[PDB]
């Protein structure tokens, strides 16, 4: 992992208090989204906004801690990265707005310092050394709509995932 | 006798399905009939099983009896991925010297055109981008039934199609917002939607003129009119072009918080004495021009001196030393010096100064008193009458009295 | 010169904004010294802090603060000879916020209580992150150092408090600021101060009076004079309204009066009378006090002996002997013996067992004043004696 030096001792607190704050930053992102995406997508959320992604990066609350962390890391590199076309598709397609970017600038902080601090956490007391991670496509582009309907459906999934990993750590 | 005239046959049909155009052309058998009588070619373009939406009529004549091909075009209302369209076509001849009746002749044999589906798409069209008030007609093809349909939360009336098809009429449609508005289709457990533009040409720019600071750019600025409410990769584009020479500046729109009056930079030719711009801009729906003819010599806006000195010998008073960056080696000079007495008056005087390189200047004064509380303040001009240039600060240094 | 190790290693985190850290500057060393500060995630490390030159006194950063993660921090320094770093430290950026101060501070007063109060605040917006500790000081409308409210109350977040144990009818002022719980952080600024203002429940112990009585007008109708002062705007407890005196004895007689003014003249018959006096506020259930009239014809009734008054200093002190066994109270009067001019009387309540006291009134340098001692008694007041005494 190439650890500069040794990390700090309170990090499961730390990374409890991050994840409060990210289901918290996540639920006033999600509805700053739906409220300024447009006229027809609150009226039609169960069917525009529903949360079921293609693919997503599963949980399993009964597993062990590694494997806890493991998923955990997997699933920030991935919400960073989606977060990050997101907020690129949003501020090419509406520069007026500018709390939205804000707060998806803010989360994208939190999940980086996050993801630092799991991966502190997990080089230092397990010693896993290297991590897998794949890559995919952007899977949203060439249909504004398209673009809109997924990302309130990962922002859905990802306000829904977040609530239930605040619970699981 | 009764004259008929043979039935003509279709050669080729197309059509654009990216702007929902139609194509077709026909070789009339001119080679048969050797007289140069006048023919009418009226072509029906019947949609929807036979439904009859439009009917034309072109009027031509046989080119000295030979067979030349003609082609004729047309722009379908509705695009061409909904339904499909049947075509056919007749001619009537009309001697100036037969006297037996003339009546038509068979329509040509039935030639149609169908979309076979090769995209998920299944709304048309796709980021249409069209005139405020304009009326145009979306279609959403699929499997199954549709519900209802609805673009400014409406809830417009939809029409039915061939098969299990359905399309809304939307007429004098409403300006957009920075976000194309969403014209979906509620089915039984899916929504699919596009969004269409609305916006307006762009306007003439207006207040088109600029100075120089030194002779070797130009900065020409302008304002917008009305706003077309097109924001992202449809935005306008201005471009300033020159006449004489050709040289072409373009403007960039990369930050979005951009500022209310748009400058551009434009180089200076060598001695060129005379200039005359037209400016261009670009859009997806119209386009503007403005033109201006001005002189860089008496269009020139000097700067404020910056780093002068207020210091002389033991002799008659200061003489002051400006510095002033620029390329003005060939122009002269009209630096007015205004000196102040202690808060009492302000006599004017102004003396001329050739130009010199890229560094400070030297200049002279006459019989000025001892330090009686006195200031120094400079503003330059030409001899050219234009906007003086900015003040700079204020020196009190005084030569030493008594 | 080399320049020493600039140590010391002062750091302070702002909420909101930017962070910035301190040091030490050493000798001068005749040299000029650019600071390159420097960060450190343990992970991945960011750009340099660049002290200008122009006011090289904390740093410059560059990237946002985040929270819950720990960064070392060292300063280093160069001249043209030799190189040095600081010293080394890891905190968490946590610790060192400095929160808000609470905005739109309320004060709303109880009813038909005095000392109970309400203060209500707003906290600022850092409350979800950290947990808030208060620290609210009190004080009257006037007053020059404030009274502490203990600590141990306002330790924990809490968006309401409770004021108890306060004079009624007193205006006071409050501020409160806020930092972290666990005491690790730097304090925040002092809020807006907001006046408030407690009840007005019932005025004081008894708005004592003294009575002022003629000879016969007109064969045995005499006139009684009421008079009573005012009491300080710190007793009374509110504004003054009207003052109410009952009288009724004789088997015949029962009135009542509403005089806003605290002059009444009324006639009155020979017989003797019992006097009560109320002051009505806005609230009511007021005290009464009490006072006898003597009789048409009484003596001496046990006169005052021995009383004096004297300077030495700056105030007239009366003084006499303890007089006998039963008596109420004193109310001695006093005025100046003018020449050509009748004179007016002032007068002062005092208990029984005060024997000696200074009178309170606007006495004059280089005049003669003539004191005059009434001792009341339970059947009357006695025979009273007079004295003269200057001033300077
Ligand atoms: C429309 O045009 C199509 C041509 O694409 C016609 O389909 C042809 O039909 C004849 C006999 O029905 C076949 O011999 C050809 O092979 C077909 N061509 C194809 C499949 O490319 C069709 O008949 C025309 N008319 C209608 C109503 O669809
Ligand atoms: C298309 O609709 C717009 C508004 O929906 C119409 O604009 C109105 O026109 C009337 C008179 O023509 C005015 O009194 C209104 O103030 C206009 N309203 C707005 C919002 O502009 C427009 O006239 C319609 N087009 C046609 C051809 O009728
Ligand atoms: C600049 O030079 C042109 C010569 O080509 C002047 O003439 C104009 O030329 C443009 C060519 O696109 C025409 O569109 C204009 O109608 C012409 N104007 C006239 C008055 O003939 C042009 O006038 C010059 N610019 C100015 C500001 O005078
Ligand atoms: C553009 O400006 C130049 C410079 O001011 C003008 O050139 C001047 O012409 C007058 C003749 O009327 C001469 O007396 C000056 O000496 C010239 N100034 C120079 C050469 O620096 C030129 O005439 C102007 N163009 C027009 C069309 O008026
Ligand atoms: C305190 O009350 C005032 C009203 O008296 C309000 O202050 C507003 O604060 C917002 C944001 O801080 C500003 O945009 C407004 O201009 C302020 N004035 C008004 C009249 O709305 C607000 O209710 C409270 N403010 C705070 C900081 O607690
Ligand atoms: C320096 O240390 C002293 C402690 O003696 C104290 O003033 C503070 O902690 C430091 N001050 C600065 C400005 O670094
Ligand atoms: C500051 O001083 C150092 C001396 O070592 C020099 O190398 C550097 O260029 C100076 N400027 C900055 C911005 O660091
Ligand atoms: C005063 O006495 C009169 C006697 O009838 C009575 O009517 C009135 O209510 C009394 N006022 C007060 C304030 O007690
Ligand atoms: C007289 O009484 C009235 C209330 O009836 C009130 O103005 C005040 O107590 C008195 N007036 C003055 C001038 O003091
Ligand atoms: C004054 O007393 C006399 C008694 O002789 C009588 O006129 C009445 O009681 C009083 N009059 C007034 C106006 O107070």
């Amino acid at each position: 992992c190439a650890i500069r030096h040794p990390c700090h001792n309170n990090l499961m607190n730390q990374i409890r208090s991050q994840l409060a704050q990210l289901n918290g930053s996540a639920n006033a992102l999600f509805i700053l989204y739906y409220t300024a995406q447009g006229e027809p997508f609150p009226n039609n959320l169960d069917k525009l906004c529903g949360p079921n992604v293609t693919d997503f990066p599963p949980f399993h609350a009964n597993g062990t801690e590694k494997a806890k962390l493991v998923e955990l890391y997997r699933i920030v590199v991935y919400l960073g990265t989606s977060l990050g076309n997101i907020t690129r598709d949003q501020k090419i397609l509406n520069p007026s707005a500018l709390s939205l970017h804000s707060k998806l600038n803010a989360t994208a902080d939190i999940l980086r310092g996050l993801l630092s601090n799991v991966l502190c956490r997990l080089c230092s007391k397990y010693h896993v050394g290297h991590v897998d991670v794949t890559y995919g496509p952007d899977t949203s582009g060439k249909d504004v709509f398209q673009k809109k309907k997924l990302g309130c459906q990962l922002l859905g999934k990802y306000k829904q995932i977040i609530a239930v990993l605040a619970q699981a750590f | 006798v009764s004259l008929i005239p043979d039935t003509p046959e279709i050669l080729n049909l197309s059509a654009d399905f990216s702007t929902s155009t139609l194509y077709l052309k026909w070789n009339d058998r001119g080679s048969v009939f050797p007289h140069r009588s006048n023919v009418i070619w009226e072509i029906k373009v019947l949609r929807k099983e036979s439904m009859e939406l439009v009917k034309l009529v072109t009027h031509n004549t046989t080119l000295n009896g030979k067979d030349t091909l003609h082609h004729w075009s047309w722009a379908s209302d509705m695009p061409l991925e909904c339904a499909i369209h049947f075509v056919e076509i007749r001619c009537y001849i009309d001697n100036l010297h037969f006297s037996g009746l003339e009546e038509w002749s068979d329509w040509s044999p039935v030639k149609n055109i169908s979309w076979i589906p090769d995209s998920q798409t299944k709304v048309f069209p796709q980021d249409k981008v069209i005139l405020v008030g304009s009326d145009i007609t979306f279609c959403c093809v699929s499997q199954e039934k549709v519900l209802s349909a609805l673009i400014g939360h409406t809830n417009c009336p939809l029409i039915h199609l061939d098969g299990e098809n359905v399309a809304i009429k939307i007429r004098n449609i409403s300006v957009s917002a920075s976000s194309g508005t969403n014209v979906v289709f509620t089915t039984e457990d899916n929504i699919f939607g596009t969004v269409i533009f609305a916006g307006y040409p762009p306007d003439t720019p207006q207040q088109l003129n600029c100075e120089t600071h030194d002779l070797k750019e130009i900065i020409c600025s302008w304002n917008p009119g009305r706003v077309t409410a097109l924001v992202g990769p449809r935005a306008t584009s201005y471009t300033l072009v020159e006449s004489f020479s050709g040289k072409y500046v373009r403007l960039k729109r990369a930050e979005a918080p951009t500022n209310e009056s748009y400058q551009l930079l434009f180089q200076m030719l060598p001695n060129q004495e005379i200039y005359n711009f037209t400016l261009n801009a670009h859009n997806p729906l119209g386009r503007s021009q403005s033109t201006i003819l001005v002189n860089i010599t008496e269009k020139v806006y000097p700067h404020t001196p910056t780093s002068f000195k207020v210091k002389d010998i033991n002799s008659t008073a200061v003489k002051l030393s400006w510095h002033l960056p620029g390329n003005f080696a060939k122009i002269n000079f009209l630096c007015e010096i205004e000196i102040k007495k202690s808060n009492s008056v302000q006599e004017q005087r102004n003396v001329t100064i050739k130009g010199v390189e890229n560094s400070s200047y030297l200049v002279a004064l006459d019989k000025l008193n001892p330090y009686t509380l006195y200031t120094f303040r400079i503003r330059c001009s030409t001899e050219t009458f234009w906007k003086w240039s900015k003040w700079s600060n204020k020196k009190q240094h005084l030569t030493t009295e008594a | 010169l080399p320049p020493e190790k600039p140590k010391n290693l002062s750091c302070i985190v702002n909420e909101g904004k930017k962070m910035r850290c301190e040091w030490d500057g050493g000798r001068e060393t005749h040299l000029e010294t650019n600071f390159t500060l420097k960060s450190e995630w343990a992970t991945h490390k960011f750009a340099d802090c660049k002290a200008k030159r122009d006011t090289p006194t904390s740093c410059t950063v560059d990237y946002s603060t985040v929270y819950f993660v720990n960064i070392e921090v060292w300063v280093e320094a160069e001249n043209a000879l030799g190189k040095v770093t600081s010293d080394h430290i890891n905190f968490d950026p946590v610790y060192k916020v400095k929160p808000n101060p609470p905005h739109n501070l309320s004060v709303i007063n109880s009813e038909e209580l005095s000392s109970i109060l309400k203060l209500t605040w707003t906290n600022p917006s850092i409350k979800s992150v950290i947990i808030l500790k208060y620290n609210i000081q009190y004080r009257t409308k006037d007053a020059s150092t404030w009274s502490q409210i203990p600590p141990e109350d306002t330790a924990s977040t809490r968006s309401s408090f409770t004021v108890q144990d306060l004079k009624p009818f007193t205006e006071y002022v409050f501020r409160i600021r806020c930092m972290k719980e666990d005491g690790k952080g730097y304090w925040s600024d002092w809020s807006e101060e907001a006046s408030g203002i407690t009840y007005e429940d019932r005025p004081s112990k008894a708005p004592s009076f003294w009575y002022k009585i003629d000879p016969s007008h007109t064969q045995g109708y005499r006139t009684v004079q009421l008079v009573w002062k005012t009491l300080p705007p710190f007793e009374a407890n509110g504004k003054i309204l009207d003052y109410e005196v009952t009288l009724t004895r004789w088997k015949s007689h029962l009135q009542n009066y509403t005089v806003n003014a605290t002059k009444l003249t009324v006639n009155l018959t020979n017989d003797r009378y019992l006097a009560t006096l109320t002051v009505r506020n806005l609230v009511g259930k007021s005290d009464a006090a009490v006072l006898t009239i003597p009789a048409c014809d009484f003596q001496a009734t046990h006169p005052v002996m021995d009383l004096k008054a004297f300077p030495k200093d700056n105030m007239l002190w009366v003084e006499w002997t303890t007089p006998r066994e039963s008596v109420k109270k004193y109310i001695l009067e006093w005025c100046v013996l003018s020449d050509k001019a009748p004179c007016i009387t002032d007068w002062q309540q005092e208990d029984g067992t005060v024997h000696r006291t200074y009178l309170r009134g606007n006495l004059a340098e280089s005049k003669c004043y003539l004191i005059t001692v009434t001792p009341v008694y339970a059947d009357g007041p006695g025979s009273p004696e007079s004295i003269k005494a200057y001033l300077k």
